[PDB]
This record gives C-alpha cells, structure tokens and sequence, in this order.
RNA sequence: GCGCGACCCCAGGUCAGGCGGGACUACCGCUGAGUUUAAGCAUAUAAAUAAGCGGAGGAGAAGAAACUUACAAGGAUUCCCCUAGUAACGGCGAGCGAACCGGGAGCAGCCCAGCUUGAGAAUCGGGCGGCUGUGCCGUCCGAAUUGUAGUCUGGAGAGGCG
RNA sequence: CGCCCCACGAGGCGCCGUCAACGAGUCGGGUUGUUUGGGAAUGCAGCCCAAAUCGGGCGGUAGACUCCGUCCAAGGCUAAA
RNA sequence: UCCCGUGAACCAUCGAGUCUUUGAACGCAAGUUGCGCCCGAGGCCAUCCGGCCGAGGGCACGCCUGCCUGGGCGUCACGC
C-alpha cells in the first residue's frame, strides 16, 4: 500500500524524507478519502500520527490525488457499476505493477 | 430429633440406561472348546495312564479352569470327566489330566482320534 | 453448610449493624403487602405462554389487515438496572426493594437515590417474592412506572 | 474357500464353516501331534481359511451395525471416528467461522477491493 | 524355591525356550551371517537377576 | 444502569458500609475450604468487565491463599554457598498472589480453563480471590465469537504459562517503552538474543 | 395435623460430555547453584546459566503506545545490520553492557465493560421429531433481569437534519 | 460463463453544537528482598498506607512553582517476516 | 488351479477388520493370575410366572451443563 512522506526524527536526519506508516485523518479527509474506505483501495493509515507544520500535510495530499488519478478498481460484481468502478476499458489495460510506483 | 447425631440422608439412586451403547460388536467366545482343548498328549507317560488309570492328557489353554475344561470335553468327544487334574509344565503350557466316568473307555476314545 | 449458616445470623445480630445497612430491617407491614402485592399481582408481565399466540395473531394483522393496531400494554418494570434507569429520568413512581439480597451492595444505595429522586419506595419482605410476580426466581427489585385510569385511587 | 464365495452368503452358512473349518483345525493338530510328512501343510491353509471367514462374519456385521445407526443416531464408541484426540476436540468450520455482528458488517460494506495503477 | 509366584515362573518358561542352538537350516539362508546362538544361558554361570 | 453505583462504592473502602460487609464476609470465607465452587459472582461489575457473562458454561470459584512471602524452602536454613545467598526470611516469590490462586484453581480445576479473576476480601493471614473459569466442552461456549479463542489449543493452561492478567503482570508487560524492553517477547528470549555470537559467512 | 416459594448444600454406576500421561530440537512460567575469573578472597564473576518443578503449539511468545523523542519530529509486534564493546554499571578492579535514531525482512488491525429493549429477553443450552444434515426448522423443559442479545470502544460515539 | 438484482435497515459523506459515560486494595507512595546497563532506586514480588475525573502516566539526578511536549494503565484477541 | 486370470508373491500400498496381560490405568489390591459387587443375552428344573450354571459387559477420581432424590427456621408466604 501507499506510504507517505515524513520526515526523521533526531537532528542527525530531520533533513532526510522517508517513508512513514500511513497517512493521517486530515490527509485523508482533505483528499476526499473516507476513513474505512482506504486500507480496502491500497492506501495505508495512521490514527496516530500527527501534523504541525504546513508543507508536510500539502505534500501528502498530493500524493493521495496522485495515486487515486492512477488508480482503477474492479466492480465487485460482473456488470453492475457502482460508484468509484471504472471503465472495461481501463480494466484490461491494468497490469500488476512492480517496484516502486511512487519513489521517494 | 432424639439423636444428637446427623447421619446421611438417603435418596434415589437411578439405574443406568444410557442413549447409546458403548459396545455395538458382541462378544465372541475366544475361549471355544478348540482354545480351551489344544492337543492330546502322545508322550509314552500319557499312553500309559490311558489304559492303567483310564485316563486321558491333553494340552490346554493356560486360562482354562477345571470347570470348563468338564464342559467343554463333553461339547467335544462327548464324554464324561469324573475328575480333572491340572499342573502348568515347566516351559509354561498347562496339561489336563482327564479321569473318565467308568462308564466310557478311555482306550476307544483314544481311537477314535488317533493316539495309540 | 447448616452450622455455618445459623452463626452467619447470630454474628450479624452482635455487630453494630451501620445505618445504611440496618435501613433494611425495618421492612413494609404485613397489612400493606398484602395490599400492595394486590396490586403487583394484577400488573404481571405477560407470561411465556401468554406472549406467543398474541405474536401469533398478529401476523395475520400484518399479513392481511397490514396495520399493527396493538395498544400499549401496561405492566410492572423489573431488572435493577432498567429500574435504576427508570428512577434517574424520573419515570418511576414506586419503588420495591427487598430486604434480602446478597450481596447486599447491590441495592444498600436505592433508598438514598430514591429519596434524592423523590420517588415513592418501599422495603418489602422477601426477594424470592418479587421474582414470583415477575415469572422469575428472585427479583430483588420493582417499580410501577404508571397505573391504569380505574385504579388512581387505590394506587 | 474364496473371498468372493463368502462374501455372497447367508449368516448361518458362514457360521457352518467357521465350525467345520474350526474341526479340521483340531485334527490337523493332531497329525503333528502323532504322525508327520504332508498334510502338515495344510494347517496354514486351514489357520488362513478360519481367519478369512473371521473376517467376513466381521466385516458384514459392521456394516449391518453402521447402516442401523446411521440414521446419525448417537454413535457407539467403537463405531466412532477415531483420528486424534486433537483432531476431534477442534471446533467445527461453522464454529469457526462465527464472526461478530460489527466484524461481518465490516465485510459487507468495505471489502478488500481488487485494483490496479498506471490508469 | 518351591514356592513361586505364577509371575516368576512364566518368565522362568520362556527363559528355557530360548537356551537352544540354533536350527541348522537357519546357517544356508541367502545372506546369513549367524554363526551360534550369541545369548546361550548356564545357570552356573549367569544368573538371571529375577 | 446501576453497576456504575456498585462499583463506586467498592471504591470506598474504608466506609463503615464496606467494612461491615467485608468483616462479616471475611469470616465465612474462613470457615470454608480453600477452593469452593460459588454460585454467582461476589463482584459482578468487577467480573462483568474482566469478561464474566451470566451464560452456561462460565464458572467462578473461591480460592484462598496465604499471605506473606516464600522462605526459602531448605533443610534448615542451612545454604552452601557464598555468603550472597545465604539468605533465607526476607526472599520474595516472583509471582503475585492472584497468580498464584488461579493457578491453585487451574490444577485443581483440570478440565476447566482459567479466564480472569478478581480480588474479593483480605485479612493478616489469607487473601480470597474468585477465579472465573470456562467450560469449553459446553455448546453456549463453542457458539460464542467471542469467547471461542479460549476453545483453541493454543490456550490449554494459560494461568501456569503466565497468560492471564495477572501473569501478563508479574511478567512486566503491563508497560512499552525503555523501563520494559527486556520482558519482550520474554525476559529469556531477550537475554538469549543479546547472547548469541552472529558468525556470518562473510565476516 | 400442612402443603409453599426461593437460598445454600447433598448423594447418584442419573443424560451427555471434557481432565490427567508420553516425547525434547526450538517456545512460555517458576526455582536455582557451585566449579571458575579476580593470579589470595567475601561484593563481583561464572549466571538472571547447569541441575530441579511445571505448561504449549507447528511454531511459540509479543503485539496496535498511560511509546519515543526535543526534531521540519516520528508512530503496533517480531527478526537482521548498524548504533556498540557505546551511554551506563563495577572491591570504578577483574570486568560487564543495553536502548533511541537510521537501514532492511514483513506489514493488519480488531472486541469488550459501562448511561442508552421496556409497548416486548428481541439472546442462549438441552431432550424429542424432521430435513437440505460440520448445520437449519418445529416443540417442550430450562439458563438468564444479581442481565443473555443489539448499540458503542476515544481514531471515537449517541442524537438531529440533509 | 448462469440465474438471481442489492435499501427504505445499516454504513459513508456535508453541517450542528447539546451531550459525550472510557476498567479500584487497582494505580500511586513508603519500606524490604531480588533483578537490571538503569545510576536519590530498571522491572518484579511481600507487607504497610492507599487515590483521582480542569484528572491521570511519562519527558533516564531527588525537590517546590510557571510553562511546554506527550500519551490514557488497571479486561481480551490478532497473521507475516 | 495360482497362469489370456477375481490372479503367485518374506511384493508394494492403504481405506475394511482383529488386536492376549498390563501400563496415565479406572471395582480393591499386588514378591497374589489373590479378594468383592452389579447387569446379563443362552440353557435346567420348578421348592412360584422364582430360583441354578451362564456367553459376554459394567462398578476409579475430580469437573461442567441438565436432571432426579433429599437436608437446614438460612429467608419468606401461608396455615394449622
Ligand atoms: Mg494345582
Ligand atoms: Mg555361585
Ligand atoms: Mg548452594
Ligand atoms: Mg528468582
Ligand atoms: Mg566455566
Ligand atoms: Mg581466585
Ligand atoms: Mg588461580
Ligand atoms: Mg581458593
Ligand atoms: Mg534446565
Ligand atoms: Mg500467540
Ligand atoms: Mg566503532
Ligand atoms: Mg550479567
Ligand atoms: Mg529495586
Ligand atoms: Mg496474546
């Protein structure tokens, strides 16, 4: 699932981005993700962690926007096509991706 | 109360009549009267006490008492023990000592099967 | 079990029972059960029996007639912790503790939230009556949120 | 005597031969008991047979036993399945799949999607 | 002694069914490699300890 | 909802109201066995959040241990040793006395598996804790979500394995950071980690 | 001259069930040395080890912060590398000795108790009968109001509106 | 590939501010013994004392006050490496 | 007779079976095949339409859910 920046801990690595363990309420809800919907789409969360400072939260908001723009879902049935499903098109063109699709 | 002792009240005890039996398979009888009469003895000891003492010796199960051996002689060769005489041997077998009732002859029952 | 039991009651007798706990010991008359358990008698829950024909009946309402048309059955409240919630909002109009309940802390702070809550409260005689009108063993408490128009004075 | 042969039987037949093959036995031990040299052979046969027929008798009256209490009776003991001790105190696959009335409703809205990138 | 126990001489039994040499025909088998009984018993020499 | 009355008074201690029924009570306990089947629990609202339900195959039982600490259990005072461990009456036994009763239940109790339990009375010389125990035999068990993990076989004993509340204490793990990072996965398995010598192929 | 109802205890070869013992590689709990090193020896070390007493599984234990940090902060558990023979501890002697950060392997979070069915215990066990039979259905007993189910778990949530 | 079509129940999301309940001989403190790298005391255990709800636990030197960062114990389950 | 087939085999493999006496070892014991009790298909006579020898099979302990039997002024109601 997808990772968001963050930036380390300690002095000797606070001018070091890294990947952190999920994204936060606020990012989440800025990007228009529900809460219990994004662990089931690929995209990880964390209730814990916290927002201070400005730029942090605007970098993982695009990303969000960046992953969803590239997302497709398969309907959860054969024909039916709910909210947030896709195209037959866009579904025989999706692959599995390998490595890192969203480097850091 | 007029005793200052409290014993146990008595109460109902119910039989067992359980909903399912724990042994469907019967019994078999293993000890038959071929298990229990293995094989007459043919040592020239044994020959001897047919004739002088109207007396028959076979091999038996080691877990057959005197009282089915009487039984079971008479299932098989129908006849009739007056006494049974047992001894467990010394390399573990156990040997019956059989006394018939005056009225059969030991030597035509040994005949009839085959020891002299 | 019986010699243990007979000092149980006489220990209690020796030691200075605190007021809380000796507020019980001091139970409604036999005169006024008799009266009031009069009245607990005709307010009875529906019984077993008597709760599955009526679900029953009215499948054919719903199935046919497609109107639930039964009215609000009126009956004695039980459960400590319903008559508790009863109290607090106020919707409890006479409350029925019994003396006899193990452990006592259960019910020892009904009578102080009763009378803060200025609810009517009783202490009759006997837990194992009160869960007879309710269909059950032991009961431990009661109380009559509202009364039918016939019995206002009585009541 | 073949397995076949008895297989294709009534009860009491089948017990007729297990008491003759049974006296054949008792002579034959004699034999060896006075004389020697041939039919000293055919014990093996004869020991084989009894246990054969045993066999028959045995296998039939289980199936007779299982076909009576299989109308999922309570079962006997020794008819039983017999795996492990641990085998047969697990939890059934019913048991096992009791899940909470909020933890399947968490399935029923919000299951795991299936989904791809690069669209 | 004369008096034994039941337990005591079936073990006594079956230690004498087992002081005897080997059969013949046992050292022709195909690959055989069994010369004597190795665990032949005198009671003068070796006592059983039971 | 009247459990949260019960339990404030439980807090209150040193009440008359608490004392009176806690002396009267400590002295039947005394003159029971020192493990005894009870019908229902003395503390509800205790046992109801240490998971206790009013359901058929749940079962609490009164156990009585002893107080002070473990004397070292020698012929007669008498250690060979370095003077370091000649100690005998002042050692103390490294799992508390909860621990130690459901454990007493447990063994006693072979068919029956240990859930929680609760501290009901004290006096100088016994502490009484009531111990709420399983029957995962019985169908309203093997039915429950949530309580049929205690079915599984990975739960036999729990109590003499250091598992339970009490256990998950006397073991140190009421805790996370640095001040507990030994007890985790075990104090043991801690200690055989920051043993071993790592000899790499490449080294 | 009673029969009551409940409470707490009985005794049952009562119906149906589950317990104990075995194995030692690795795992969980307890208990617990001395040889040895210090060129003697007593704290120390050997060692929170050997032996002793128990408990499990295919892995076990731990696990979702009453955590770290002092930074632009990070974000469950476990394991590897590094931190590091370091901070510290120590007849400050002999010696002993982790963790945070960082980099990898693998990643997943859940469920209860409590104010909140009261027009209604909506829950659950067992006998019996039936069938599609790891379960479902009917019915009769019983558990449970000293509380079964449903909601809810702080990241929230109950309400109200849309 | 086939038939069956999910809802007026629940959930998401938009606003609201009225509520907003959260584990007790437990935490925490003293003292004793053990343990630890943990040093005015790292965990654990005995006994004594014994809580709180603008409150509680921490911020590796004991102490009082002002501020600041941080988390919410005393119930339970949980793969993979 | 097992040889163009129900078919050899110190064959392989495994689903159907058997599984003496013990042992956690369970009716009580044990340098004892010692000492009890209960049920009981099958057969004999009538001292009953009962009794006699039975093939086989039960009877350990703690515990849970239910049940049956019962005890105690422990708490009541109702009486006499
Ligand atoms: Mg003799
Ligand atoms: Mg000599
Ligand atoms: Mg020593
Ligand atoms: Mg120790
Ligand atoms: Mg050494
Ligand atoms: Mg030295
Ligand atoms: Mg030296
Ligand atoms: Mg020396
Ligand atoms: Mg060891
Ligand atoms: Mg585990
Ligand atoms: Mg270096
Ligand atoms: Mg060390
Ligand atoms: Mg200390
Ligand atoms: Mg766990």
């Amino acid at each position: 699932p997808l990772r968001p920046i963050v930036q380390c801990q300690t002095r000797k690595y606070n001018m070091k981005a890294r990947a952190g363990r999920g994204f936060t309420l606020e990012e989440l809800k800025s990007a228009g993700i529900p809460k219990k919907l994004a662990p089931t789409i690929g995209i990880s969360v964390d209730h814990r962690r916290k927002n201070r400072s400005l730029e942090g939260m605007q970098s993982n908001i695009q990303r969000l926007k960046t992953y969803k723009a590239k997302l497709v879902i398969f309907p959860r049935r054969a024909r039916k096509v709910k909210a947030g499903d896709s195209t037959p098109e866009e579904l025989a063109n999706a692959t599995q991706v390998q490595g890192d699709y969203m480097p850091i | 109360r007029t005793s200052v002792t409290f014993h146990r009240p008595k109460t109902l005890s119910k039989a067992r009549d359980p909903k399912y039996p724990r042994i469907s398979t019967p019994g078999r009888n293993k000890l038959d009267q071929y298990q229990i009469l293995k094989y007459p003895l043919t040592t020239e000891s044994a020959m001897k006490k047919i004739e002088d003492n109207n007396t028959l010796v076979f091999i038996v199960d080691l877990k057959a008492d005197k009282k089915k051996i009487k039984a079971a002689v008479k299932k098989m060769y129908d006849i009739q023990a007056k006494k049974v005489n047992t001894l467990i041997r010394p390399d573990g077998k156990k040997k019956a000592y059989v006394k018939l009732t005056p009225d059969y002859d030991a030597l035509d029952v040994a005949n009839k099967i085959g020891i002299i | 079990v019986v010699r243990i039991q007979r000092q149980r009651r006489i220990l209690k007798q020796r030691l200075k029972v605190p007021p809380a706990l000796h507020q019980f010991t001091r139970t409604l008359d036999k005169n006024l059960a008799t009266n009031l358990f009069k009245m607990l008698l005709k307010y009875r829950p529906e019984d077993k029996a008597a709760k599955k024909e009526r679900l029953l009946k009215r499948a054919q309402a719903e199935a046919e007639g497609k109107t639930v048309e039964a009215k609000k059955p009126i009956v004695v409240k039980y459960g400590l912790n319903h008559v508790t919630y009863l109290i607090e909002q106020s919707k409890a109009q006479l409350v029925v503790i019994a003396h006899d309940v193990d452990p006592i802390e259960l019910v020892v702070w009904l009578p102080a939230l009763c009378r803060k809550m200025e609810v009517p409260y009783c202490i009759v005689k006997g837990k194992s009556r009160l869960g007879s009108i309710v269909h059950k063993k032991t009961a431990s408490v009661l109380c009559l949120t509202t009364v039918k128009n016939e019995d206002k004075l009585e009541f | 005597v073949k397995a076949g042969e008895l297989w294709n039987k009534s009860k009491d037949d089948l017990t007729k031969q297990l008491a003759e093959l049974k006296t054949e036995l008792g002579q034959l031990r004699i034999q060896k008991v006075a004389s020697s040299g041939s039919k000293l052979n055919r014990i093996h046969d004869i020991r084989k047979s009894i246990a054969r027929v045993l066999t028959v008798i045995n296998a039939k009256q289980r199936a007779q036993l299982r076909l009576f209490y299989k109308n999922k009776k309570y079962a006997p003991l020794d008819l039983r399945a017999k795996q492990t001790r641990a085998i047969r105190r697990r939890l059934s696959p019913d048991e096992k799949s009791r899940v909470l009335e909020k933890t399947k409703k968490r399935t029923v809205h919000f299951p795991q999607r299936k989904f791809a990138i690069k669209a | 002694p004369s008096h034994k126990t039941f337990r005591i001489k079936q073990k006594l039994a079956k230690k004498q069914r087992q002081n005897r040499p080997i059969p013949y025909w046992i050292r022709m088998r195909t690959d055989n490699t069994i010369r004597y009984n190795a665990k032949r018993r005198h009671w003068r020499r070796t006592k059983l300890g039971f | 909802g009247a459990y949260k009355f019960v339990s404030e008074l439980w807090r209150r201690k040193q009440s008359d109201v608490m004392r009176f029924v806690q002396r009267v009570r400590c002295w039947e306990y005394r003159q029971q066995p020192a493990i005894v089947r009870i019908t229902r629990p003395t503390r509800p609202d205790r046992a109801r959040r240490l998971g206790f339900k009013a359901k058929q195959g749940y079962v609490v039982y009164r156990i009585r241990v002893r107080r002070g600490g473990r004397k070292r259990p020698v012929p007669k005072g008498i250690v060979y040793g370095k003077p370091k461990h000649q100690g005998i009456t002042q050692l103390k036994f490294q799992r508390n006395k909860r621990s130690v009763a459901e454990e007493r239940a447990g063994r006693r109790l072979g068919g029956l598996r240990v859930l929680n339990s609760y501290w009901v009375n004290e006096d100088s010389t016994y502490k009484y804790f009531e111990v709420i125990l399983v029957d995962v035999a019985h169908s309203a068990v093997r039915n429950d979500p949530r309580i049929n993990w205690l079915c599984k076989p990975v739960h036999k004993h729990r109590e003499l394995r250091g598992l339970t509340s009490a256990g998950k204490k006397f073991r140190g793990l009421r805790g996370k950071g640095h001040r507990h990072h030994k007890n985790r996965p075990s104090r043991r398995a801690t200690w055989k980690r920051n043993q071993t010598v790592s000899l790499r192929r490449y080294r």
